[PDB]
């Protein structure tokens, strides 16, 4: 069954490549020892981004780790190579990028072009409907209760990209939509799982106003009020609707045992939600839409760590915003990307 | 539902050894670290160990550090703290908590509000009674 | 300095008001003011227990023989856990939520203590608001001080209870209810519909006007004592006042109210009591020392002084004249000796 295996991950800002230890259990980096680039796309297919192949080096290990996996100098799939040793060679761990993405437009309300190059706004019979964000020139992450049924088929739906304003979205700019993948395990009466892949028909053409946002890995290290962003084309005010243009709202995360408490959710958030806002109210964070991204800047890059999920009304006091933890789900997105291809 | 059952409690002369158990459900131990902490009668709760989500990555209160081994089992979701020459100072209720991944795996001082998850706890008691 | 002091003015018995039997604590700080009579430091200083006396702003030695136009003197007993809280410019709970001592005034702080035989701790509580919803009494033990941790101000529209006919339809966290006084504001709830949970009732203040993960939405406003204020309320839990157990009013239980304390005075058998001295026009006015004497009879002549005639307050140089050049300036005949002066600004 492909969700008890695993194999391979990314721990941490620093992309530290790590390898599960049968029988051990336990993640180890790899050494740079006789590391190479086929190597670093051989493990980014194992994740499931096909071709895509942004950079590999070697860095100090910040993990703490046990041991490492060493590569037996010669012993004829090279997978089983890598054994247990105490030490490497060469004085430094692996760090894998598969893909250039967390960057966008420098520091220089309204958002900017190019300042959430990620955006993508989906539409269904030319209006829009839902947010989303990059993550590969094909895939985009948004939430699984905007493709529900009847919305389950991938022909309702179209993404607009680098383009801010919804008038700006005409009939045929649109990227089609052709697979949408739900989460198996979302519950709509609870929205927990809340989070759904859309693969596109044809490759988004990347440039200053569309760029991917990095996926998380497991040990950001996060500050527990961590300051993220929201953006999206979401009504700024309850009842409202569409914001025509594109609008960014900076948020604070909000501990989780916080946010369970009796007078905020009272235990609804659960393990696959995050909460971010304000606790207090009286600030608009209402500019998001559902799917749309809650991001991070950690290590001077700019990770996706939710997806717009729930939230009683916007901008209430003792009523945040409640986002799925993409962190627990970047394991299957890597699935299904390498089951896709 | 996600639950954090603790076992392996109970009185043990001092200097004596207990294997404390957590059983998580709920969640996958891959993204969350999975801490150890104990209160004592009338006092704050204290962080005792933890355990990264890498499983590699330990950490042990001073007052514990090289006495105490926590272990975890994936495949079973069953975290383990080792309590070996067990000193009247360790008697408390000991709690299993779960905090995410997004934040510090191990931290030197165990902050409980990092945690979101938590058990019910079991009682060890660590006085001269019956060998 | 030149004084000439009113004839025949009492004494001040401050000895008398520092001494008096009722000690209020100080949450309900007590203040006198004295004006228009002789005092004597050192006589003080004997019949008063003093543990310490320390000025600010003021030369202690220049108190003896001056005038001022008022000495204002508050006072109220220590609870010793908080002792360090009277330090100058302390932010400790007695000068943010109880008495702010002044430190830009010309102050004398005085510690000192009586007899317990002698005292009755008076514990009450200022607020106008916390009794207009049924404060009640503090019942504690003798010679419990009690202060205050948190102050909280409210409009005169508040009430903390929440209106019956909203809280009749609250399926969730269903708070207590009750009917407010006319003008007032019934304490805000809103009816939610978080995911599946209907009808879910949430208020302001919670968990409580304290540690309120709101304090925007929540009308008791956090605050800090300003100088001569009393703390204007104790922080009122709204989820205890709905209770409506008698009088079909809104009435909060006696636990609902939070951010106080209370410390014993007692040291050495006996109650430690603190006092401020605010020293009110130095070198003026008709409130004198008598711990030096009238010794003025020898007006100092041709210097530069400071003058203090009967009242009349100002600076100039005497020089003595006869009543021939009385038949820009002023002058005096001094009484005691019937000398006539003229007096010169420097
Ligand atoms: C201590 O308290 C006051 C301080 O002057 C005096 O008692 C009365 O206090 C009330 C306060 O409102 C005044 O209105 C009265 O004029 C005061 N005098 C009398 C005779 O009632 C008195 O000095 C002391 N009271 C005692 C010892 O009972
Ligand atoms: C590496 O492979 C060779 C050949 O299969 C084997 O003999 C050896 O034990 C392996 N491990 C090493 C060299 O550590
Ligand atoms: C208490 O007051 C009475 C009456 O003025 C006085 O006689 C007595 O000496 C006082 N107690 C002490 C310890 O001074
Ligand atoms: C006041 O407190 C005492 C204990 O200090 C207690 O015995 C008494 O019953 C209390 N009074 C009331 C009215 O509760």
């Amino acid at each position: 069954n492909p969700s008890n295996w695993c194999c391979v991950r990314l721990y941490g800002p620093n992309f530290i490549l790590q390898v599960y230890s049968s029988q051990r259990k336990s993640w180890h980096p790899v050494c740079q020892d006789d590391w190479n680039e086929n190597y670093g796309r051989a493990a980014c297919r194992d994740m499931g981004y096909k071709n895509n192949f942004y950079s590999s080096q070697g860095i100090v290990d910040d993990s703490g780790s046990t041991s490492f996996m060493k590569l037996n100098t010669s012993a004829g799939d090279i997978y089983k190579k890598l054994y247990h040793s105490d030490a490497c060679s060469s004085k430094a761990v692996v760090s894998l990028r598969c893909i250039a993405c967390g960057v966008n437009l420098n520091s220089s309300e309204s958002a900017l072009p190019g300042a959430w190059p990620w955006q993508v706004s989906l539409h269904v019979q030319n209006v829009h409907v839902c947010g989303g964000s990059i993550i590969t020139p094909e895939w985009i992450v948004t939430a699984a209760h905007c493709v529900e049924k009847p919305l389950n088929n991938p022909w309702h739906w179209t993404a607009f990209a680098g383009i801010l304003r919804q008038s700006f979205m005409f009939y045929g700019a649109g990227y089609q939509v052709e697979k949408v993948i739900s989460h198996p395990n979302y519950d709509s009466k609870t929205k927990n799982n809340d989070i759904a892949l859309m693969k596109l028909q044809k490759p988004l053409t990347f440039n200053d106003l569309v760029k991917p946002v990095c996926l998380p890995n497991p040990g950001m290290m996060l500050q527990p009020e961590q300051l993220c962003w929201i953006s999206g084309w979401g009504a700024t005010e309850e009842k409202g609707k569409t914001s025509e243009v594109l609008n960014a709202a900076k948020v604070l995360l909000i501990e989780t045992q916080r946010c369970n408490s009796r007078y905020v959710y009272d235990n609804l958030i659960t393990p696959a939600m995050i909460c971010a806002g304000f606790l207090q109210g009286n600030v608009d964070s209402c500019q998001g839409d559902a799917g749309g991204p809650l991001v991070t800047s950690k290590n001077n890059i700019w990770w996706l760590i939710g997806d717009t999920s729930w939230g009683s009304g916007c901008a209430k006091a003792y009523r945040p915003g409640v986002y799925g933890n993409v962190m627990v789900f970047t394991d299957w997105i890597y699935r299904q990307m390498r089951a896709d291809g | 539902q996600v639950q954090l059952v603790e076992s392996g409690g109970g009185l043990v002369q001092p200097g004596g050894s207990l294997r404390l158990s957590c059983v998580v459900s709920g969640f996958s131990l891959d993204y969350y670290a999975i801490g150890w902490f104990r209160q004592a009668p009338g006092k704050e709760r204290e962080g005792v160990s933890c355990i990264g989500s890498s499983g590699d990555k330990t950490n042990y209160a001073d007052s514990v550090k090289g006495r105490f081994t926590i272990s975890r089992d994936n495949a079973k979701n069953t975290v383990y703290l080792q309590m070996n020459s067990l000193k009247p100072e360790d008697t408390a209720v000991y709690y299993c908590a779960a905090e995410s991944a997004l934040y510090s795996d191990c931290t030197e001082e165990q902050n409980p509000m990092l945690y979101d998850y938590w058990g019910q706890g079991t009682q060890v008691t660590v006085s001269s009674h019956h060998h | 300095t030149v004084y000439r002091r009113i004839p025949n003015l009492p004494d001040c018995d401050i000895d008398n008001w520092l001494n008096n039997v009722s000690v209020p604590s100080p949450l309900n700080w007590e203040r006198r003011i004295f004006s228009n009579c002789n005092f004597n430091l050192s006589t003080l200083l004997r019949l008063v227990h003093v543990d310490s006396f320390s000025c600010n702003n003021l030369d202690k030695s220049k108190i003896f023989g001056s005038c001022f136009n008022s000495i204002t003197v508050d006072k109220f007993a220590i609870p010793n856990r908080r002792r360090d809280d009277l330090q100058l410019g302390s932010s400790g709970f007695l000068q943010s939520s109880n008495y702010k001592i002044d430190i830009s005034s010309s102050s004398c702080q005085l510690y000192y203590s009586l007899p317990l035989v002698n005292v009755t701790i008076n514990n009450f509580n200022p607020s106008s608001w916390n009794r207009r919803y049924g404060f009640g009494s503090f019942n504690l033990s003798s010679y419990d001080v009690v202060y205050s941790d948190h102050c909280f101000s409210v409009n005169s529209d508040f009430c903390p209870c929440a209106d019956p006919s909203v809280v009749n339809s609250c399926a969730k966290s269903k708070p207590p209810s009750a009917i407010c006084p006319a003008g007032t504001k019934y304490r805000h709830c809103d009816l939610d519909t978080t995911l599946y949970v209907k009808n879910w009732c949430r208020c302001s203040c919670l968990p409580d006007p304290i540690s309120t993960y709101s304090p925007n939405t929540c009308p008791q406003k956090k605050v800090v004592v300003g100088i001569g204020e009393h703390c204007p309320g104790l922080g009122i839990n709204e989820e205890k006042c709905g209770t409506q157990l008698n009088h079909s009013s809104c009435f909060c239980s006696p636990d609902a109210f939070l951010g106080w304390s209370f410390d014993s005075c007692i040291s050495n058998n006996r109650c430690n009591i603190f006092s401020n001295f605010i020293f009110n026009g130095i070198n003026s006015g008709t409130t004198c020392s008598n711990d030096l004497l009238y010794s003025n009879t020898e007006i100092s002549t041709g210097v530069c002084v400071n003058y203090d005639l009967y009242g009349i307050t100002g600076q100039g140089i005497f020089k003595e004249v006869s009543a021939v050049y009385y038949n820009n300036i002023i002058g005096f005949k001094d009484f005691l000796t019937n000398k006539t002066y003229t007096i010169l600004p420097c």
